[PDB]
């Protein structure tokens, strides 16, 4: 999808 | 009743789910909210998910964070399954199993953040910081917009969220000590905390503030 996912 | 949301899917997985939420009269929408029951995630076939804001904001919110599978599963059976055997269990970040969505959903009562109060001074990317403080406020934090506004007293516990790859050629968030006494911690202080439902110690997160 367009969401952003939040990694380290 | 039941409100859905849907999160790392494609913009066709959300067709099988729309399908479904059509065929059971089901609410799904496509903007979480207070009202959001069930946030409905892609993950792989252990139910670990991608971090993304929804996941955050659905475990912040108490609701049931659950498998894509779900879904799959009860159109494949014909029948209603049930959500608890589709819990998420982690993510690909803090853990495959740390049951953070079921400690969020069974910890409401004493919120992670509780007698906390949280600035979350900017910039940021990719999570509008109305977001960021919505996720906290869930949390039980006390939400304050600008550094010399925080409660002072013995009894408080002021912090300053901020994230330092947002800023550049501004080394500015270690000069955030000299308007406010509190400790500097990144976004990812929140972020883990949220994800495991569980307030991390803020050590590892600190950012040194200059005299």
């Amino acid at each position: 999808s367009t969401s952003p996912t939040f990694n380290k | 009743r039941m409100s859905m949301v849907v999160s790392g899917l494609t913009p066709e997985e959300f067709m099988l789910v729309y399908k479904f939420a059509r065929k059971h009269h089901i609410t799904l929408t496509n903007l979480i909210t207070e009202e959001t029951t069930h946030v409905v995630m892609k993950t792989d076939a252990e139910f670990v998910c991608e971090r993304t804001l929804k996941y955050f904001l659905g475990i912040a919110g108490g609701k049931w964070v659950v498998s894509y599978f779900w879904v799959t599963q009860s159109i494949k059976e014909r029948k209603m399954l049930n959500e608890h055997d589709f819990e998420v269990r982690g993510d690909v970040v803090n853990g495959r199993n740390h049951q953070g969505p079921k400690r969020a959903r069974e910890s409401q009562d004493r919120k992670i953040f509780r007698g906390l109060e949280i600035c979350c001074y900017g910039p940021f990317t990719n999570m509008p910081t109305d977001q960021l403080e919505w996720m906290v406020q869930l949390c039980g934090a006390s939400v304050v917009k600008e550094l010399s506004s925080f409660t002072l007293g013995t009894g408080v516990h002021p912090i300053v969220v901020v994230q330092p790859d947002a800023w550049t050629e501004d080394n500015g968030f270690h000069a955030i000590g000299q308007m406010c006494e509190a400790p500097v911690v990144t976004r990812e202080w929140v972020l883990d905390s949220v994800a495991l439902y569980q307030c991390q110690e803020l050590d590892t997160y600190l950012i040194p503030q200059i005299p």
